[PDB]
This record gives structure tokens, C-alpha cells and sequence, in this order.
């Protein structure tokens, strides 16, 4: 109660909407019970997820008798949208796609008999899913290739979104030597599905926990990259927690700091400090008779966990996005050029 | 019979070795002086002593490791003079005491290596800079250890002398480079540990040996690289400046007047900088390894009264 920020209510826990006031696609009950419950995803992953199921969920049409379909499916799925916001909440990659879906519906005209509907939505999106997503992270591994040297070794942090293929791309696609370290945290242990991946392709993946994180950079070592969950206006990174202590670390050891993002991440939003707009997540995670039980019932006990906060931009040497690099001082240039005109 | 002055007799032993350096050689001087000159009364020699440290400094006044050596010669002729043997005995009991720097302080060199090898662990890049011959004397003892490392030194301008290191342990047998001075900040990022040597510690731990020092000091303070010191113990001066300006050479570090003709100019600036105790992280002397604020100390207890 000295902070008070265990009560910040920008996630709510609230559960089990049983109203039946819509017809909620089953599908979107699957990929909202697949996001909240086990989380097996980064950001990119939600949004190719959220992406296809409304491929689905679009090509499920279902309209109305009286209502032109123009003026019935962005309330449609926003509804289906306020299961997700019950269930996790939104990556800006979840943001900036449903906007410019909904931006995409809008320029429909009412003249559709239903079936051309499909042949300017679905392939309308996954020309989204190929050009805001795909080749975009084709043309990082294509930009990043060529600022990693042979012999050297990269320090990843979680799981990787775009990167994973950079890493197959530049051991295997190109050949030069590379050593892998990878580091993650508790308690999505999501490092381990990179290392996984990785190992079985045949790279030399070590992985590592962020504990014993002075031991890595005591080594030879240079390349830090990072996953981005979002890259804010000022320049803050906001990516999985975690990130900034190895970011600062990295800094202060004088070896680079890279960022793997594209141009769909970039936000509008702004903020400075790390506990500021953020996602509580789900305190029984951090006990797995067992070592405790029952935070609750004994008074004056708290369990908290982060899922995200800032590395402030005098940390990260290179943003590098589908354009190309960049400092991180500069993304409003691209915030305001780019994004949204391309 | 000698005067012990300036040549007749100090200038003399300095052409006997280039291995001796300047402040041991004062040390030796300046208890040959009485080791002869003994005129049996405690008055005059104490007279004769002070006297010949400042004709000895008036000599050579930019050398500060001659301070340092003619001033812990007083303190020796201190601290010798006390135990209170009434001065029957101590006309031969000083002067029996007498060469025991030169049995001691010229076997020092070794001592420094034996508790300084274990510093250069396995494959460190080391930077030095200057030909400060007690970081060769560990180096020496480390090659001999059959330790593998690798060394880069840095230019001394306009002293010249990193040049002579290049020519020293090349033919030992280790990998070396030769950067030059301005190249730090490109390479102090790679850079595992750094070296260098004293030509004098302040009362608070500094370094007041050569051209930039500093500078490499501030490089290593912002790579976060450990900046050490190999220093031996007959290097304690009292001289303890405030900013980074030590006594002058003979004018201001920053001259603006006027070459007449075609006379030198790389030599402008200054030539003996000084460093702060924050730069220096530890010292190495005969008495262990030293943390600046044990040598703060170290040079608090003697030097009061």
C-alpha cells in the first residue's frame, strides 16, 4: 500500500462471460483459452493467431436479414475483439492491425452479394499478413545479415519473434560460424522453445538463466539483439521484463545493443517510466505441499510479476526495421513517414 | 675526495647500468655521502644531508621521482635516528644500517613480480604505457611463468618511450602490438586490464608520471576496465596537487607566445599530468597489493608529526 501499484486496473481478472448475447465464434473461445491460460506466445505470434482466426471468422459470414454487411461487422467483431480484451491484454500489434482492419471494412461498399466479400477480405488480409509481417521480417533478416560477422556470438533474450530465422538464416542459409546464447527468465519460460529450435537446426545454442547473468558478458561477446513488443515514440523499448537489466548490463560493457522490430510495432503512446502502463500477470504463476500457498489469508504478503518495462533509448545502439537502421532517438521520423503510408 | 653534489659522484654510477633508475640512485648517493662524510657531531650531518637533497633537487627540478627518493631518505635518516642510541653508536649504527636499500630496494623488483604475477591471468590483453621498467619486471616473471596473455602498448609522446617496450619483450617472445597514444578510445573497449607505471603517488593515490596517464585513466574509468598501478616502494612523495596541474615545467601547461624562428613546437603542452584516486582502482608495492586509500594511509602516518 506504500506504492499501491498492485491496484492498477489496466488488466482485469474478471472471468467466464457467460452471456449469449452474440454469437461468439467457438474458434475465437479456442484462441482466447490457448492466449490466457498457457501463454504460448511473443507478440508477432498473437498477431498471426489474431490474424487467422479472423480469416476465419470472416469467412464464417453469418449476416443478418435486414442489415447490409457494411454496417453490421465492426461491431460484430468488436465483440469478438472484447473476448481477447477479457482474455490478454493487446499487443500494439494487435492495435495497429484491428485498426486498419476496421479502416479496411470501412472502404467497403454496400454492393457486395457476399462472395466477392471473401476475395477483397481474406485476400486482403493476407496480403496484410505477407507485406506488414512476412516479407517485412525478409527484408530484416535481409538488413541484419550483413552486420553480423563470422565467429562471433549473439546474446538473445525470451523468445524471439523475427529473429529466430536471422539467427537459422546467418548459421545455416549463409554458413558462418555463430554461438548462440540464450537467456530467459521466470516464469514464461520461453527462451527454452528458441533454444529448442535452434539446437535442433545444429547451432551452438547456450542457453542460460538471467540469475547468472554476469557470467555470460565475462566471456567473449558482443551482439546483444532484442525482440521488441513495441517501440514507443520517445524511443523506449517495451519488450518482455527482463530486458533491460541485460540491456544496461550490455551498455555498460561496452558491446552493442541491437533491436529487431518492424514498421507495424512502432506506437503513438508515450511514457518514460517502467511502471507506468503495464500488465499485471496472474500471481499463482510464481510458486511452482508446495514452497508457499495462500498469499492470501496471511496478512501483509504480496506476490507481484511484470510482464513489461523500458529500456530507456541510450541504451540500444540500433533499431533496425524493414527500411533500415536507425538511432532510437529518431523512430518519430518513421512514426510519422511511414508507418500508416506505407 | 668528492663533494657528492651534482656528477662527482651521482651522475657517475647512473653510466654504470641502465637498470637502475633515478631514485634509488639518490638513495645511494645520499647515504654514500655519509657513509664518508662523518664529521662526528649529530649537528653538521643533518646540515650536510638537507643541503645536498636540495642542491640534488635544484639539479633536476622535473624529475619528481629525485623528490621522492631525497625525501625518503629523510625520513629514513628519521626514523634511523630514532631509536635514541645518543649518537655513540649511531655514527655506526646508521652507517651499518646504510646499504641495506641497496641490499633491499634493488632486490624489490623481483618481490613486486612474486605477488603482481598473479594479476595477468590466461589471456588477458594488457595495455601499458611508458617505459615503466617494474610493470616489465612482472611481465618478465609472467612470460617466465608460462602464462599466456597478449600486450599493447601505447606511444609516450613526446618521451619517446614507447618505443623502447616494443624492443624489450619482443625479443622475450610475446605477441605485441605497438598502438599509438590517440588510439585508445578504439581499442580500450577490447582491452582486458591496463598497466601502467608511477613516477610518484600523492597523498591520496595518483599518478603523476607522464604525458596522459589521465587520459588513460579516463578511458579506463568509461570502458569499466580495472586500471592498475605497478609501482614500487621507494615512490611515495609528499607532493599532493589538487587539479591536474602539477608544479610547472618551466612555464604554464599553456604557452601562447611566439616561435622566433624555426624552434621546437611538439613540446608546448604539459609532460607530467596527474591522476585522481577515483581512476586508480590498485597499487602494487613491496608491501602487498594496495588499495588507494591504504596507500592514503600509508603516506598519512609517516609524513605527520
Amino acid at each position: 500500500l506504500e506504492q499501491s501499484f498492485d491496484n492498477s486496473s489496466l488488466i482485469s481478472s474478471v472471468k467466464e462471460l457467460l452471456l449469449n448475447k452474440d454469437l461468439i465464434h467457438p474458434s475465437i473461445l479456442l484462441l482466447t483459452s490457448h492466449l490466457a491460460h498457457y501463454k504460448i506466445v511473443g507478440s508477432i505470434p498473437r498477431c498471426i493467431a489474431m490474424l487467422e482466426v479472423f480469416q476465419i471468422v470472416i469467412k464464417d459470414y453469418q449476416t443478418p436479414k435486414g442489415t447490409t454487411l457494411s454496417r453490421n461487422l465492426t461491431s460484430y467483431l468488436s465483440h469478438q475483439i472484447d473476448l481477447l480484451k477479457k482474455a490478454r491484454p493487446l499487443s500494439v500489434t494487435m492495435g495497429n492491425a484491428i485498426r486498419w482492419l476496421k479502416q479496411e471494412i470501412s472502404l467497403i461498399d454496400p454492393s457486395t452479394p457476399d462472395k466477392a466479400a471473401k476475395k477483397d477480405l481474406c485476400e486482403k488480409i493476407g496480403q496484410f499478413a505477407k507485406e506488414k509481417i512476412e516479407l517485412a521480417d525478409q527484408l530484416i533478416i535481409d538488413n541484419a545479415s550483413t552486420q553480423i560477422e563470422e565467429s562471433t556470438t549473439i546474446v538473445t533474450y525470451g523468445s524471439s519473434k523475427v529473429l529466430t530465422e536471422l539467427l537459422l538464416h546467418n548459421a545455416i542459409s549463409l554458413k558462418k560460424n555463430i554461438k548462440v546464447i540464450v537467456v530467459d527468465s521466470r516464469p514464461l519460460f520461453e527462451g527454452r522453445k528458441m533454444a529448442e529450435t535452434l539446437r535442433n537446426a545444429g547451432v551452438n545454442v547456450m542457453y542460460a538463466l538471467i540469475t547468472s547473468l554476469d557470467t555470460i558478458f565475462n566471456m567473449d561477446v558482443d551482439y546483444v539483439f532484442l525482440g521488441a513488443h513495441s517501440i514507443l515514440s520517445n524511443g523506449f523499448l517495451y519488450s518482455r521484463a527482463g530486458t533491460a537489466m541485460l540491456a544496461m548490463s550490455a551498455k555498460r560493457r561496452n558491446i552493442p545493443v541491437l533491436v529487431c522490430c518492424e514498421s507495424l510495432k512502432f506506437s503513438q503512446r508515450v511514457q518514460l517510466d517502467s511502471v507506468t502502463f503495464n500488465e499485471l500477470a496472474d500471481p499463482n504463476d510464481l510458486v511452482n505441499k508446495n514452497i508457499l500457498d495462500g498469499w492470501q489469508e496471511l496478512p501483509s504478503l504480496n506476490i507481484v510479476n511484470i510482464l513489461y518495462d523500458l529500456t530507456p533509448p541510450e541504451y540500444i545502439k540500433k533499431v533496425i526495421t524493414e527500411f533500415g537502421a536507425l538511432p532510437p532517438s529518431s523512430v518519430p521520423v518513421i512514426l510519422r513517414e511511414y508507418k500508416g503510408s506505407a | 675526495m668528492s663533494e657528492f653534489n651534482i656528477t662527482e659522484t651521482y651522475l657517475r654510477f647512473l653510466e654504470e647500468d641502465t637498470e637502475m633508475t633515478m631514485p634509488i640512485a639518490a638513495i645511494e648517493a645520499l647515504v654514500t655521502l655519509l657513509r664518508i662524510k662523518t664529521p662526528e657531531t649529530a649537528a653538521e650531518m643533518i646540515n650536510t644531508i638537507k643541503s645536498s637533497t636540495e642542491e640534488l633537487i635544484k639539479s633536476i627540478p622535473n624529475s619528481v621521482s629525485l623528490r621522492a627518493g631525497c625525501d625518503i631518505f629523510m625520513r629514513f635518516v628519521l626514523r634511523n635516528l630514532h631509536l635514541y642510541g645518543d649518537w655513540e653508536n649511531c655514527k655506526q649504527h646508521l652507517i651499518e644500517n646504510g646499504q641495506l636499500f641497496v641490499s633491499r630496494a634493488k632486490k624489490s623488483r623481483n618481490k613486486i613480480a612474486e605477488i603482481g604475477v598473479d594479476f595477468i591471468a590466461d589471456d588477458d590483453i594488457i595495455l601499458v604505457h611508458g617505459y615503466s621498467r617494474a610493470v616489465f619486471s612482472l611481465l618478465n616473471h609472467a612470460a617466465n611463468k608460462f602464462i599466456r596473455f597478449r600486450c599493447v602498448v601505447t606511444e609516450s609522446r613526446p618521451s619517446k618511450q614507447g618505443n623502447q617496450l616494443y624492443t624489450l619483450l619482443e625479443q622475450k617472445g610475446i605477441p605485441v602490438t605497438l598502438i599509438v597514444d590517440s588510439a585508445v578510445g578504439a581499442v580500450i573497449d577490447k582491452v582486458d586490464k591496463v598497466f601502467v607505471g608511477a613516477e610518484g603517488v600523492a597523498e591520496s593515490g595518483g599518478i603523476i608520471n607522464l604525458v596522459g596517464t589521465y587520459s588513460v585513466g579516463v578511458l579506463a574509468h568509461n570502458a569499466r576496465k580495472p586500471f592498475y598501478v605497478v609501482t614500487e616502494s621507494h615512490k611515495f612523495v609528499r607532493m599532493f596537487p589538487l587539479s591536474s596541474d602539477d608544479l610547472p615545467m618551466a612555464g604554464p601547461p599553456l604557452d601562447f607566445t611566439r616561435r622566433t624562428d624555426d624552434l621546437e613546437d611538439a613540446l608546448r603542452g604539459p609532460t607530467i599530468d596527474y591522476t585522481a584516486q577515483e581512476y586508480i582502482t590498485a597499487l602494487i608495492t613491496d608491501l602487498g597489493v594496495l588499495t588507494p586509500s591504504a596507500v592514503s594511509e600509508e603516506l598519512i602516518k609517516m609524513w605527520y608529526d
